[PDB]
């Protein structure tokens, strides 16, 4: 049933979990007790922009990802329409959250317009760029800047174009 | 006592396309990468680790249409398999 | 007839360290990443796909010493498992 | 025995190969017939430089990687002490080799000094940089510039520093 906390996410049974723990030795990330763990996730989604086209359909993405991450056991913070500076501030605050200490993992989701260099902030234009680089995201979440997430999986998901090209070439059969 | 730790470890990034290339979004259906990711996470979180799920997502994009893209896994320092164990 | 193909697909890169960071080499023993890669390829090519072997290499570096580094997998567009099938 | 063509690489048995083909469906890269395939690999190693320290021990790396790739069934080209321009020329020539048409995969190995931006050529100095970027390697081997390797695994291995930092932080137990 999809009425449970995990919704439409297919459950891992007790026999399935033991099969995973038997096939691989000490090569799996440990998960904390369900009763006490405080898993955190952050979604930053930019839909409304100053100078570039509105991202219609972004609400569907926010809904889908929020519900999915909740299904997987994460408490989800949703932040919308931020500059690159605001995203940096938000990421810094996220890295400082006390819950990471009693968590086993985290998810970061970024959804916006994008260019080769990185992810567009709300104020982005060709004349005056407003870009958050993937490199900055990693730096803000690493062991130096986020010691609470040491040894813990940090999954970064980015929906954004990476340039203007169609990503295809032709060939003949 | 103090001990050394790697400055950067246990990361995985998953981008919607390859460098230089567009990523597609539908006005009512949302972003295809996001929708495809959710579907695969819902189906495979129970049995596959995250690296494996992301590979499956990439495979689903293999045959290119009018709106083509190839999601890319980036800067991976996962030292173990990350299983979500949904339900646990 | 012509058909569309992804411009960038079926790539995997494996770097000796994380960005910003040093990679170590011994004057007589050679580069540690290279030596470690060979050892793991020799042992695990028979049973594991390349993505899995690279993960194992990363794990072998997990505990940092005086000369620490964390190999990183980059820009992955492998849509399938790449098994070497040594002997075949 | 290590006297065979595969040397010290542990063999995949017929039962082990069928186990791999049964556990996973159509999610494995196809391998071409052993009798007819022409697998290619390229090693570029820079040991002797104009202005930066000599890479002692590089010969051990060349020996190890050459023998390993041969063990795995690849014909190995070894090129030494090249500028970034020479590496580009060598990569372009490699992408044009007719053998890739009757191959199922390739390996590229780069070994040199390195900085954040990329891989050092033989003439590299802080004043006059001589750098090959990872981005260029991908571009030269993609479907546009290397159509023969379409749908085939392209494995790039890079031994090189990526900056000056030790890669570590302290924590207390």
């Amino acid at each position: 049933t999809s009425s449970g906390s995990e919704g439409n996410v297919k459950l891992c049974s007790l026999e399935e979990a033991q099969r995973i723990w038997k096939q691989k030795s000490a090569e799996i990330y440990p998960i904390m007790d369900k009763s006490s763990r405080t898993r955190l996730a952050l979604i930053i989604c930019n839909e409304e922009f100053d100078s570039i086209p509105r991202r219609t359909g972004a609400e569907v993405d926010i809904t889908g990802m929020t519900m999915l991450l909740q299904n997987l056991g994460y408490s989800v913070d949703v932040k919308k329409n931020l500059t690159a500076s605001d995203m940096t501030t938000e990421l810094e605050a996220f890295a400082h959250r006390p819950e990471h200490k009693t968590s086993d993992s985290t998810f970061l989701v970024f959804m916006s317009h994008g260019i080769r260099e990185g992810i567009c902030g709300k104020k982005h234009s060709e004349q005056v760029p407003d870009i958050l680089q993937l490199n900055a995201i990693f730096n803000m979440l690493n062991t130096k800047n986020c010691p609470s997430l040491k040894d813990k999986p940090k999954v970064i998901i980015i929906q954004a174009a990476r340039g203007d090209s169609p990503g295809v070439v032709w060939f003949k059969d | 006592a103090i001990k050394k730790a790697h400055i950067e470890k246990d990361f995985i990034a998953f981008c919607s396309s390859t460098p230089d290339n567009v990523s597609w979004r539908h006005p009512t259906m949302g972003s295809v990468f996001i929708g495809r990711l959710i579907e695969h996470m819902q189906e495979y979180a129970c049995s596959c680790d995250v690296e494996e799920i992301f590979r499956k997502v990439r495979f689903s994009f293999e045959q290119p249409d009018g709106r083509a893209q190839m999601p890319t896994t980036e800067r991976v320092t996962l030292t173990r398999c990350f299983y979500l164990f949904p339900g646990h």
